[PDB]
């Protein structure tokens, strides 16, 4: 949370990455820790090449550092399972993103509540003339 | 707050998709938020007096258009040889070669030869001089001014109407059965005795003059007392001349029947006694319900007492699912319009009621196919919009166990039966056509199938004519109905058997085949609009239709492949085959009458058996005159028909854009065009306030559709009055 | 027979007064 | 350095029951009426059903060896037809007068009336293909031959199949026998394309030589006995040309001079004939066989001599361009894919090539007699090479998505590719508004002005001109060459960039084409359209792997519909739709140059010759007035000449005006599957299905719809072939009755 | 936000959480089956509507749905 | 005409002063082209100064070449 | 309540085998929501575009099936 220690991964650069959306309103980062020396692809386009050790790349949507991710899961025959997600805003803030309690979503951790769980089958959703003209609709209740 | 207001939904997003559906829901008032009956119903009757002040507004401008720039009274000194003029072209492009060939009809300025048949209505209704033209548009621009002001003045919240007076149904029947339908058309009735009969028969009448001249030598008495025969005592003989009073007789109300002899046009006489008959008939009919006597009728009596053995319970509980779903009643409306639009341009060919109309083959030709597309386009929509009642308003605990459960239970057979006609219709008809072809392909028509439509002679023959020689019950005095000793018979029988009219055309066995091909269209289509409203409640597929809504883009890839499954998709592959319809009815009506005004109705009574003669006599050769609108020579008149015709084509591909590629691809190429404008130096200084994006799926559908029909449209309309003026110049 | 040019300005100051109270018409429809 | 192996699949016949037992989810059984399109979907690609190379690449062999001999059959079948039941020797005895005839109709429904007085006592259809030309050029007289080439071809087609069996069935190859592509090369550069040069060569020296040259004279072709007697007597080529007499000496005594009677280098065309001349075919011929003979010897394959492919693509690297070609050899020795899109964009360019040199220099004699056989010739080579290029832009971009590696191209040439993709696509769509604009309203501009009748401000010879003068100026340069930097041309490489008419009997041949400002403007429409097909197959091929909409799609596939609704919409975002798109794009690019062909060949060096000097063209010289604007071009060339297409019936061409309806009546068709989606009709035949339940006759096998990938492909194909088949109607039907 | 329901027919596949992308599901233990876990959404405002959701899970008309409400360019799928 | 006129072997001039020469320059190329000789099925056993020294295939590539080259030269340097 | 090997007909009507029989496969313990594991001899729609098969079990409870046998 107090800084991002890694290094920049070993590339020559893309074109097709960040846009202004990186600067002013918000990006993406992820870290990892290699246990060796090795290369992989980057996911707005190219080939990389990882450092041993942390690592620091950005990206600026959600999907390509989830797809970085799973590659870094399934790809490399000793599988990497330390690589966090991060967030960062303009004004300087940092946020952590996944995996929140520490492990992944897969498999069940207890302290969590379950929300947006309705106990009621297909046809027990209320039907829509008795919605008709209020600001709900029939899926939200 | 930011534009479009009336929805929080519609603005959190910095995309333009938020511009797009700003302009998409302005009318949807249901899913504005925030949202009662009151604030609806006041929405609703403010934009109906906006729409009524728009019809008024648009007849006072053509209205204005043909009094100043046409050339009206210069029709009336010679009525039949002059073409009319819509009004004058100001347009700084126009070369002086497209000036010579624009100016004409001794106009000194370029016109435009007026098609939209206005002329004779005017004249057959007597507007004589321009000045009067004049005080008409602007009496109609004051009234438009007024139902302006009365819009306004109801939105005020003292004068802002109750639930309940928007509710009282027996009341709104009663008024606009008698006070709309009824003392309007005695209205109408009275101008044609005391201003279209005089006007027609020659003799002036002023504004001045109409309360000290009498419409009828004899009084009002004769009406009240004993003998209603005075006003049928003279009636207007076959030598009469219009504009004149040789062989013209002073006769008001008759029923002589038949056609004008001179103009081939229905007797004005017929037309105000007509009128004044159907006020007498919608008067009685005003007066059903109770509204505040005691005496009448009620809707929900009647309606929950009309049960059944085997119909389940009947139309039990209708009465607060009509009145309290707008969209129900909307779409009867709709189909009632459609119904009856079909019924009047199918009525104004065969049996006119203006001067001279029956000669101006342009303005009969677009007047038809118009009110034929208007048919379609709105009854269509009253199939959609009861789709959107079923996804929106139906209530399965309010009529549970009523017609429109059964509806729901058996719409299965009723798809499939719909489909077993539409098949086997289309099989059959497509394999007559091609055996037709093949046959007359190797030069030997005596082995083509040409049958006869014996059904259509039969009526034809029982409705009066006598050519087919089967005499069945009209045409044979032997039969109890002949001697019947009527007033109309005469004319009738006269108007049938005259080989001079589009009424009751001679029909062969292209008529049958192209009737199936009709009867093909409609089944079809009626299957579409079925099965898109019967199942927007349930699927196997997707039950949840009701929770999505009306309009969405699909349901993902899963379950095999989701893509067009909502009711709206059901509208968007219906519109194509309503335009098919339209477009087979209305080739088929161009070519027969185009036959039947050349004289060679042989050319139609062979050709249109086999396909070659429907795209070569008709499809090929008609359009001759159509492209040379500017040859490399020189231009004419018909430059600015042919440029449209090939404007319209590109519109036509141009929507086939939409209608063939989708989303991601454009999403893709669009997102890089952005990546464009990012990087590049001395552009970075500006930056877009709104984010760009591809259009959604159903924007892109819909943009895609309406671009299809607005080209469809614009090529057919050039094409037929291009060439029916060209042909009948 | 022939026009006034009166006439055509009669049209326009007539015609003035929808468009004007129409005017007003949207912008309390707005709401 | 051969390495096989004996019996790797041994023969069966079990297999061929329980079809589909190649994939292992497709082998259950017929659950679904979806497994019947998915077991004809995956019956080819047989790299994504097995995993190494090895078994796949036996089975590519086999596959060629079975493609061979199909393709024999039909060559056999093809020769038989011209053969027996043709006029081969009827038309053989004359020239102009008589049209040629390579099939006959049964007569059972009418279709005698089919079966049309050719002409020359014969009743029939009349032949485009131009294989009577090919016939008489290589010196076919008698109806035995051809008898002996269609036998010898079907039993060694029949020779051809057994080779194949034996190659997949008892003797495979290893993977080491495949990978050494410097024998590949040599040999291929060597033995196929250099041992038919020769062949060739000696056929044209031995044989075409002294038929043609009796035959133009006047000789019937029953008067000379066959070649073998001709190649037995060496007096016949003494007499007819003295430069055989000399013998073999003067060729290995270098002492060329006295061939030169017989190997020339005139040029030009035959007035005789109309073709080109055989002694300048058979010098090519011997020419290029040495080119190709010389270019066999490259590589390094045994011997230490040559050249080899990792070194060459080692030794290339820039300043601008990093580490240079490094990783091309494995992903192109280890990857079929690549190999085929370049061999399949390769082969396209080299049919548009082949197309664009038969149409100005007619290589067959009496070719330039009937202008349908030129006409059509041209345009299905054209149409062959539209296909096969957009089939290549598809595989290369199914490389890119299936067999790339990440790993073994670090800081390569396909990475600087998918670097700047973006800038790429950026400036290819600038260069297409750019075009798009500035040709396109060019044409708007045309119709507008046409459309007001002031040509004074229009785009014209007679108005504003957009002259090219480079095509002209380089037309200038052809005309003047073979007299001043041509020393050893007598004559033009060719007519058609400029020179005197060439006439031949009763007709014109080929005349210099002019290029005014109509052409100008069409061939911007023209790079403006290939730029467009360029622009989308290269997207398609580029951003195959990977994108800043969805990052994950290469992990997905190469043939998926859509990523869901999300995202505002994710329809045709895969490389198979761009596919998909780019056939209609190469559809509509190749009409218009077909149909620019056709009316410009038929406005300026068609028509009839009268023997003063004067010629008179069939459209009498339009081109340069009507083809400047767009509804000139709906008239004079569409209108106009689809009367010749719809005034044929009863006579002998009703055929071709049925085909044209029928194509018409398949394009209409093709419109079901692009417009509608899949649940649509799924829930349609759920209804079927519900009303076939309550007969009790319902299905075993449950009916579906097909996929929305599946509704694009059959909607493509049918928009094709309708628009190719109604094409072919027309070109053959007005091209037919000129005469 | 593309609002996402999760119903009370769940199984335990735990195929859900294992396809979305974006890292929005997640799994959670209950009493109702014989796996003792069902899927529940705790991040709903970061999925797009990929919909690769209502693909994953077997059984009949799957316990999760997802529903297209109010968009934002954070959950639009935007680089800029 | 005007073709470039060859003649007959002299066998005095034109092969000696030509196209010997030729091979004398294709043996010297063949000293400095080939990286790597001696590996060919057969090597060239009997060995020589500087004529039969490195191996068969570069015999046959070197004097193959000389044949070529003395070829071009015959035929280019003759009447132009 | 119904054992195993019982021919059961099922009456939801929110689900695509409505109207349909077939076999029970299991029963597991009480208390939980959905007891009948029922087998089938047809499919639903259940896959991927273009999928090759779907599933065929799945599993209710007891107040909306109907046993025949
Ligand atoms: C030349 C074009 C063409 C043809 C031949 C057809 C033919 C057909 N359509 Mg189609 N349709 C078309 C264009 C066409 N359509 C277009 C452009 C659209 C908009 C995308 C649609 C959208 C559409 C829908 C949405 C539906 C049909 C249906 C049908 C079938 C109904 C049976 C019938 O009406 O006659 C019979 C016609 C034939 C027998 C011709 C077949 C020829 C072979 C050789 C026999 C039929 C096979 C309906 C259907 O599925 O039936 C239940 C259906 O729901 N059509
Ligand atoms: C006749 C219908 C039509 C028209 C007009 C266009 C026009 C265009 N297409 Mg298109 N296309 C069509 C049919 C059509 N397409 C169909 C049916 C398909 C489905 C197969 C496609 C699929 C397709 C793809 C895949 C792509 C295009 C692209 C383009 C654009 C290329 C840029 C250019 O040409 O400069 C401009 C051309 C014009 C403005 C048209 C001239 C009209 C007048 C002169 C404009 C005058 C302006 C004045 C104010 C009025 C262009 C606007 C490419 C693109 O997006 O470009 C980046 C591209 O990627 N099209
Ligand atoms: C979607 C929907 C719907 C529907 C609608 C519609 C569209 C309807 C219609 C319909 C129609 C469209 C109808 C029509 C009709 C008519 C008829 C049915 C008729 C008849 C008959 C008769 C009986 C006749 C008689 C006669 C004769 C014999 C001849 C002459 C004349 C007379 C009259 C005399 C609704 C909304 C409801 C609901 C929801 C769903
Ligand atoms: S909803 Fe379906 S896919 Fe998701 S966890 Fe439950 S059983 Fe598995």
């Amino acid at each position: 949370m107090t800084e991002l220690s890694g290094q920049p991964p070993k590339f020559g650069g893309s074109t097709g990455g960040l846009l202004s959306k990186a600067n002013r309103e918000e990006k993406y980062a992820i870290t990892w820790t290699s246990a060796s020396e090795q290369v992989f692809e980057m996911p707005t386009g190219g080939a990389a090449i990882m450092n041993e050790g942390e690592n620091l790349l950005y990206l600026a949507r959600k999907e390509q550092c989830l797809a970085l991710g799973t590659q870094l899961r399934t790809k490399f025959k000793p599988k990497i399972q330390d690589y966090k997600i991060y967030r960062v805003y303009p004004s300087g803030e940092v946020q952590y993103l996944h995996p929140a309690d520490g492990v992944f979503p897969e498999k069940v951790n207890e302290g969590r509540e379950a929300q947006g769980t309705k106990t009621r089958r297909i046809g027990q959703n209320p039907e829509p003339v008795t919605i008709k003209f209020s600001g709900k609709a029939p899926y939200e209740v | 707050t930011k534009f479009p207001k009336f929805s929080q939904d519609l603005a959190q997003d910095p995309t333009t998709r938020r511009i797009w559906y700003g302009i998409a829901t302005a009318h949807d008032f249901e899913t504005h938020d925030g949202m009662t009956e009151e604030n609806l119903y006041q929405k609703i009757f403010a934009s109906h007096f906006g729409h009524i002040a728009i019809i008024f507004l648009w007849t006072s401008g053509t209205l204005f258009h043909v009094a100043w720039q046409g050339n009206f009274e210069q029709w009336i000194k010679d009525p039949l040889n002059i073409r009319p003029i819509a009004h004058a072209i100001w347009d700084p492009h126009f070369g002086e070669g497209a000036v010579n060939a624009f100016t004409q009809a001794g106009a000194s300025n370029p016109v435009n030869i007026a098609y939209s048949g206005v002329y004779h209505w005017f004249y057959t209704i007597g507007m004589t001089t321009n000045q009067e033209l004049y005080s008409g548009a602007v009496f109609l621009l004051v009234l438009a001014s007024l139902f302006l002001f009365a819009g306004w003045l109801h939105l005020q919240p003292k004068f802002r109407p109750s639930l309940a007076w928007f509710k009282n149904a027996e009341s709104r029947l009663n008024h606009h059965l008698a006070g709309l339908f009824g003392v309007s058309s005695l209205a109408w009735a009275g101008h044609l005795v005391h201003v279209a009969i005089p006007e027609a028969r020659g003799q002036h009448v002023g504004w001045d003059n109409f309360l000290s001249t009498p419409p009828h030598p004899a009084g009002l008495m004769p009406f009240f007392t004993g003998n209603w025969g005075v006003y049928a005592a003279d009636p207007d003989t076959a030598g009469h001349i219009f504009g004149t009073s040789e062989g013209a007789g002073t006769a008001i109300l008759t029923f002589l029947g038949g056609f004008h002899p001179q103009t081939e046009s229905l007797w004005l006489t017929d037309i105000a006694h007509h009128h004044l008959a159907i006020a007498v008939i919608f008067i009685i009919a005003g007066h059903m319900y109770r509204t505040n006597w005691g005496i009448g009728h009620s809707i929900k009596e009647i309606l929950n007492a009309h049960k059944g053995p085997l119909t389940g319970a009947g139309h039990t509980n209708l009465y607060d699912t009509i009145n309290n779903s707008l969209h129900f009643q909307l779409g009867l409306a709709l189909a009632s319009l459609g119904v009856i639009t079909s019924l009047v341009a199918q009525h104004m060919y065969s049996l006119p009621s203006y001067a001279f109309i029956a000669q101006d083959h342009t303005t009969q030709a677009a007047l038809y196919t118009h009110h034929q597309y208007i048919a379609g386009f709105l009854m269509v929509g009253a199939f959609a919009h009861g789709a959107i009642f079923f996804v929106r308003d139906y209530d399965p605990v309010a009529n549970k166990d009523n017609v429109l459960a059964r509806m729901l239970e058996h719409k299965e057979a009723l798809i499939s039966h719909l489909s077993w006609v539409s098949l086997f219709l289309g099989f059959h008809t497509l394999g007559l056509y091609v055996h037709n072809d093949v046959v007359v392909a190797f030069g030997t028509p005596e082995k083509q199938i040409l049958i006869e439509p014996v059904f259509a002679q039969w009526i034809q023959a029982t409705s009066g004519k006598a050519l087919y020689g089967f005499d069945v019950l009209l045409s044979n005095p032997d039969s109890i109905a002949s001697t019947t000793g009527a007033a109309w018979l005469p004319g009738w029988l006269d108007a049938i058997n005259s080989g001079t009219n589009s009424l009751f055309l001679t029909i062969g066995p292209g008529d049958f085949l192209v009737h199936h091909a009709i009867a093909l269209g409609l089944h079809t289509t009626a299957l579409i609009l079925i099965k898109g409203a019967l199942d927007a409640r349930g699927s196997k597929l997707m039950p949840d239709k009701k929770d999505f809504g009306y309009s969405f883009p699909c349901d993902g890839p899963g379950r095999g492949g989701t893509c067009d499954i909502s009711a709206w998709d059901a509208f968007y592959l219906a519109m194509f085959w309503m335009l098919n319809t339209l477009g087979w009815l209305t080739f088929y009506w161009h070519w027969k009458h185009l036959g039947v005004w050349s004289g060679n109705v042989a050319q139609f009574n062979e050709n249109s058996t086999y396909l070659m003669g429907w795209f070569r006599d008709y499809l090929w050769a008609n359009s001759a005159q159509l492209i040379n609108g500017y040859n490399p020579y020189g231009v004419n008149n018909l430059s600015v028909w042919a440029w449209m015709f090939l404007f319209g084509h590109l519109v036509w591909a141009t929507g086939f854009m939409f209608l063939i590629s989708w989303r991601g691809y454009w999403q893709e190429l669009i997102e890089t065009i952005v990546w464009a404008h990012e990087r590049t130096p001395l552009a970075n200084l500006v930056r877009w306030k709104d984010k760009p994006v591809a259009l959604s799926i159903v924007q892109a559908r819909l943009v895609g559709l309406a671009h299809f029909t607005v080209g469809y449209v614009l090529t057919y309309a050039a094409f037929l009055i291009a060439s029916t003026a060209g042909k009948f110049g | 027979m022939a026009l006034s040019d009166t006439q055509i300005l009669a049209a326009l100051v007539v015609a003035l007064l929808p468009a004007f109270l129409a005017f007003r018409l949207s912008t309390e429809l707005y709401k | 350095k051969v390495s096989v192996d004996n019996n790797p699949v041994p023969t069966s016949f079990e297999k061929w029951g329980k079809p589909g037992h190649f994939d292992r989810t497709l082998a259950r059984g017929p659950k679904t009426t979806t497994w019947i399109w998915n077991l004809h979907a995956n019956a080819h690609d047989f790299d994504s059903q097995t995993s190494d190379l090895e078994d796949v690449s036996r089975k590519i062999f086999s596959a060629h060896f079975g493609h061979l001999a199909v393709v024999f059959v039909w060559l056999s079948g093809m020769y038989f037809h011209g053969a027996k039941f043709s006029n081969y020797e009827g038309w053989l005895a004359d020239p102009t007068h008589i049209k040629p005839s390579a099939q006959v109709v049964w007569p059972i429904v009418g279709q005698g009336i089919l079966n049309g007085d050719v002409g020359g006592g014969f009743h029939g259809i009349q032949i485009t293909s131009g294989l009577f030309y090919l016939w008489r050029a290589s010196g076919f007289t008698d109806s035995y031959q051809l008898y002996c080439t269609a036998i010898g071809g079907l039993v060694m087609a029949a020779l051809m199949l057994f080779a194949g069996w034996f190659h997949y069935h008892v003797k495979a190859p290893k993977l080491e026998w495949f990978q050494n592509v410097e024998s590949m090369m040599n040999h291929h550069l060597a033995g196929l394309l250099g041992l038919g040069s020769l062949g060739w060569a000696g056929h044209q020296i031995h044989v075409s030589m002294p038929i043609n040259k009796l035959l133009d004279a006047g000789v019937a072709p029953k008067d000379i006995p066959l070649p073998h007697e001709f190649i037995l007597e060496p007096s016949k080529m003494a007499e007819l040309y003295p430069s055989f007499a000399q013998g073999l000496t003067p060729f290995f005594t270098l002492n060329w001079g006295v061939y030169s009677d017989f190997l020339t280098f005139k040029g030009g065309l035959n007035p005789v004939t109309g073709g080109l001349w055989l002694s300048d075919t058979a010098h090519h011929h011997l020419a290029i066989a040495v080119l190709f003979i010389i270019a066999g010897h490259m590589y390094r394959t045994n011997w230490g001599i040559g050249h080899s492919m990792k070194e060459i693509l080692e030794a290339h690297k820039g300043p601008f361009t990093g580490e240079g070609h490094k990783g091309l050899y494995e992903i192109l020795t280890t990857s079929w894919h690549a190999q085929l899109a370049i061999n399949l964009a390769l082969l396209g360019s080299l049919t548009i090539i082949v197309a664009q040199h038969m149409y100005a220099m007619p290589p067959y004699p009496y070719q330039a007699i009937d202008y349908a056989t030129q006409l059509s010739l041209f345009t299905h080579h054209m149409w062959i090479g539209g296909f096969l290029i957009v089939g290549a832009g598809a595989h290369g971009a199914i490389f890119m998505v299936r067999d790339y590696d990440p790993a073994k191209n670090v800081n390569n040439l396909l990475d600087r590719m998918l670097r700047h993709r973006d800038a790429i696509i950026s400036h290819l769509n600038w260069v297409c508004i750019f075009l798009g604009f500035h040709s396109f309203g060019l044409y708007i501009h045309n119709d507008t002005m046409r459309a007001l009748g002031r040509p004074q401000d229009m785009f014209s010879d007679t108005a504003i001109q957009l002259q090219p003068i480079f095509a002209q100026w380089v037309q200038h340069l052809h005309t003047l060459a073979p007299g001043a930097t041509a020393p050893n041309a007598l004559a033009t490489a060719s007519y058609a960039f400029g020179g005197e008419t060439i006439a031949v009997a009763g007709k014109v041949a080929m005349m210099p084409i002019t290029l005014g400002t109509a052409d100008f403007m069409v061939h911007h429409i023209h790079a403006f359209t290939i730029h467009v097909t360029a622009l989308i197959l290269l997207k398609g091929v580029l951003y195959a792997r990977s994108s800043r909409l969805v990052p994950d799609k290469a992990n997905l596939g190469f043939r998926f519909p859509c990523d869901g609704p999300g995202r505002g919409g994710t329809c045709q975002v895969s490389g198979w739709d761009h596919v998909f798109l780019g056939l209609f794009w190469m559809y509509n690019s190749l009409s218009i140059v077909i149909f620019h062909f056709s009316w410009k060949m038929q406005s300026d060096v068609w028509g009839t010759v009268s023997p003063d000097g004067s010629v008179t063209h069939v459209t009498l010289g339009n081109f340069a007035q009507s083809a400047i604007t767009i509804n000139g071009w709906l008239r004079d060339f569409l209108w106009a000449q689809a009367a010749n297409v719809i005034n044929s019936y009863g006579s002998a061409l009703s055929a071709y005006g049925i085909m044209f309806l029928a194509g018409h009546f398949v394009f209409a068709f093709s419109l079901m599957f692009l417009f509608s989606g899949r649940g649509y009709w799924q829930e349609l035949i759920e209804s079927i299905v519900w009303a076939h339940n309550k007969l009790n006759v319902a299905p075993a096998i449950q009916p579906r719809a097909l996929s929305i990938i599946q509704g694009r492909a059959v909607g493509v194909a049918h928009y094709l072939l309708g628009g190719i088949v109604t094409t072919w109607a027309f070109f053959l039907a007005r091209s037919l009755s000129i005469g | 936000s593309h609002s996402v329901k999760i119903y009370d027919t769940c199984i335990g596949c735990t195929q859900c959480v294992r396809a979305c992308p974006l890292d929005v599901l997640e799994m959670v233990p209950w009493d109702g089956c014989k796996a003792a876990q069902i899927a529940s959404s705790p991040r709903t405002e970061d999925c797009v509507g990929c919909k690769r959701c209502e693909t994953a899970c077997p059984t009949d008309f799957l316990s999760i749905r997802v529903y297209l409400g109010a968009e934002t360019t954070r959950s639009m799928g935007l680089a800029y | 005409l005007a073709q470039a006129s060859p003649t007959t072997a002299g066998w005095s001039l034109s092969v000696g002063i030509i196209m010997c020469l030729c091979n004398v320059f294709a043996f010297v190329i063949g000293y400095f082209a080939i990286q790597k000789t001696g590996k060919g099925k057969d090597l060239a056993l009997p060995q020589l100064a500087s004529k039969k020294t490195f191996g068969l295939p570069e015999l046959l590539a070197t004097m193959s070449f000389g044949h070529i080259l003395g070829a071009g030269m015959v035929l280019g340097l003759a009447s132009s | 309540a119904l054992n195993r090997g019982d021919k059961v007909r099922i009456k939801r009507t929110e689900s695509y085998w409505y109207g349909d029989v077939g076999t029970v496969a299991s029963v597991e313990k009480s208390g939980i929501l959905y007891p009948v594991i029922v087998r089938f001899d047809r499919v639903n729609y259940n896959g991927f575009s273009g999928s090759a098969s779907g599933v065929n079990t799945n599993n209710f409870a007891e107040n909306e099936l109907e046993l025949v046998q």
